[PDB]
């Protein structure tokens, strides 16, 4: 989904994208938000990798009954 | 894994935009120069499900037509156009280029030129007398006075051809001469008509129009975006490298 | 490029030519049948900023 | 990046202000010139979040500053004597009318007239004065009274002969006139339809012969404004510097 937060707008009359008031719309992205999202996603990725590795080891050792 | 490619593409396009800005800054003193704008365009890819990739490609809409200042050099045959004036010159392949560089030179045989390109006025490439002093009127009339002759022998010898272009319908060419776009060319004819509403003045020469503040802000933003993209590349590589260990047994 | 440098340079040139004609008028105060000179100035072109 | 954009807008506004200050300072000795002052305004405001006794707790982010207009102070300048006989000065309101080469009509204010080879009255630059006053040969003396009548004397003539009248135009709102280069103004939609009148009638001015109107530029005001512009520019650069520091630290960590 696209973020419902209102997009930013800057003043630039010499641009064909500008509306009747000379305002051109720019995306609303939180750089810090994206950075911490990448950090958290990477850490959760690592945790899931470790879980999968441990479960695979236990499954492998189960067959030695 | 493919999330590395969008980030590296963003970094490469940032480098290209930095190159464009550096090129704009390099020629900060060439007379009759038009700066190069730059912008980033999003190019999403429409796959089958969960469209989560939107690349970016740098683009340059065109030159901004804000006129720069003009230095008063008092040279008799230096012209400066109006807000949207355009001196029409003949390029190397016969096409009619438009410039704002008013620095006009005279060859040995009385042939006018601008950076080696013969300027064309009313008729063909205008040629003044051999070694006469030249004066430009306030609307493009060229007067010649043979040196040594009495001052009451000054005679008109030709007239410049000045065209008016809005600015949003002209594109730069490889040599550096603006030409009309396809649609504007179709609408206004192959060759423009010398409108009489443009007035010029002699003795001044127009410089370039590059904004140092815009250049500095663009450079700072480019550097920061490049650093962020590099961090993303590092994170993705580390995650993939540690994830490949899962494939072992 | 900078906005005000090439304006102040033109102002300096105008004042220099004014001083030049003043000095020329003062130099030949003892010559016979001479007429004083006055220079007249004017502003240059103006750039219009387009608004919405 | 929002801080960068806002500070860029502020720097551009200060650049334009310095530009108009330098323009006012440059032509301090130009006849019939009026000073200009630039007025700025704010952009739209973003409403990020809508709003016993506490603070209202509402967010409203600004956008930046843009220049709106440059108003010309159409005041009355001083009169300096040039001792010439074909120079006139305006006392009050009113503009002369001259004809551009293409055919349109533009208005001027300063008076410094020469006579072309034919005899007509033209300004310094070749543009012909619209009322087209013609002064024939053997003109012993030319007189331009407080009214528009121009009278030339001749050899052995008891009374001078009138050779025309210099009517001048008036505008409903002169601040809206478009100022093209070379001390000329052209009518626009902002200013009302001009009406011409003889001097001294319908609020028009009076003509003084032998004087020119100097520009009304206040050097002390311009210097103070220039100092303030420089200091504001130095203040605004700090915003860019601090935003750069923040972004660099964020990228590093």
């Amino acid at each position: 989904i696209e973020s419902q937060a209102p997009e930013k707008l800057v003043y630039e009359p010499g641009n064909p994208l500008a509306d009747a008031n000379g305002y051109v719309k720019m995306p609303n992205v939180d750089v810090v938000g994206e950075m911490v999202n990448t950090m958290s996603a990477s850490r959760s990725y690592q945790a899931n990798i470790e879980v999968l590795n441990t479960v695979k080891s236990m499954m492998l050792k189960t067959l030695t009954l | 894994d493919h999330a590395i490619y969008t980030a590296m593409g963003a970094a490469s396009q940032t480098l290209n935009q930095q190159a464009v800005t550096a090129s704009n800054l390099a020629n900060a003193s060439t007379p009759g120069f038009r700066a190069q704008l730059n912008a980033l365009r999003a190019v999403p890819v429409d796959g089958l499900s969960l469209a989560t990739r939107t690349l970016v490609t740098a683009s340059t809409p065109g030159a901004d037509m804000t006129p720069g200042q003009l230095d008063y050099t008092s040279r008799p045959l230096d012209v400066a156009l109006q807000q949207d004036g355009w001196l029409v010159v003949q390029a190397a392949d016969g096409a009619e280029g438009y410039t704002r560089n008013g620095n006009i030179q005279v060859g040995p045989t009385g042939q006018l030129t601008i950076q080696g390109h013969p300027v064309i006025g009313e008729g063909g490439p205008i040629t003044v007398p051999e070694g006469s002093e030249i004066t430009i009127a306030a609307d493009g009339t060229i007067s010649a006075l043979n040196p040594g002759d009495p001052p009451n022998t000054v005679a008109p010898v030709g007239r410049l051809k000045l065209v008016k272009a809005e600015g949003n319908e002209v594109q730069r060419s490889d040599d550096g001469l603006f030409r009309l776009t396809a649609e504007a060319q179709a609408e206004r004819g192959a060759v423009l008509a010398a409108d009489p509403s443009i007035r010029i003045m002699s003795g001044v020469l127009e410089g370039s129009n590059v904004k140092p503040v815009e250049a500095m802000t663009d450079m700072i933003a480019n550097a920061r975006r490049f650093e962020m993209q590099m961090k993303v590349i590092t994170s993705v590589d580390e995650n993939e490298g540690r994830a490949n260990q899962l494939l072992s047994m | 490029m900078i906005s005000s440098l090439w304006i102040a340079k033109t102002g300096l040139d105008a004042q220099q030519t004014n001083m030049d004609v003043i000095a020329n008028n003062l130099a030949n105060v003892s010559t016979n049948g001479f007429k004083r000179q006055r220079a007249v100035f004017e502003d240059l072109l103006y750039q219009t900023i387009r608004q919405p | 990046i929002s801080s960068l954009w806002i500070a860029k807008t502020g720097l551009d506004a200060q650049q334009t202000n310095m530009d108009v200050i330098a323009n006012n300072l440059a032509n301090v000795s130009t006849n019939g010139f009026k000073r200009q002052r630039a007025v700025f305004e704010d952009l739209l405001y973003q409403t990020i979040r809508q709003p016993q006794t506490t603070l209202p707790s509402g967010l409203q982010i600004g956008t930046g500053v843009r220049p709106v207009a440059t108003e010309r102070l159409h005041s009355q300048g001083n009169l300096s004597q040039t001792n010439n006989s074909k120079d006139v000065a305006i006392k009050g309101q009113g503009f002369f009318q001259v004809m551009l080469p293409d055919g349109t009509s533009a208005y001027t204010r300063d008076g410094s007239f020469q006579v072309d080879q034919n005899g007509q009255l033209v300004t310094a630059g070749g543009f012909q004065v619209q009322p087209a006053i013609t002064i024939p040969a053997n003109a012993l003396s030319i007189t331009i009274g407080r009214d528009g009548v121009v009278s030339v004397t001749q050899q052995g003539q008891a009374a001078p002969v009138q050779v025309g009248q210099l009517n001048l135009t008036t505008f409903m709102n002169d601040t809206g006139l478009e100022s093209i280069g070379e001390n000329l103004y052209i009518e626009t939609q902002s200013s009302g339809a001009p009406n011409e009148s003889t001097p001294g009638l319908n609020g028009a001015g009076l003509l003084y012969q032998g004087y020119v109107e100097t520009s009304n530029v206040n050097v002390a005001e311009e210097l103070v404004n220039m100092i303030q512009v420089q200091r504001a520019y130095e203040i605004n650069s700090k915003a860019v510097s601090t935003t750069d520091q923040m972004l660099q630290k964020l990228t590093q960590l």
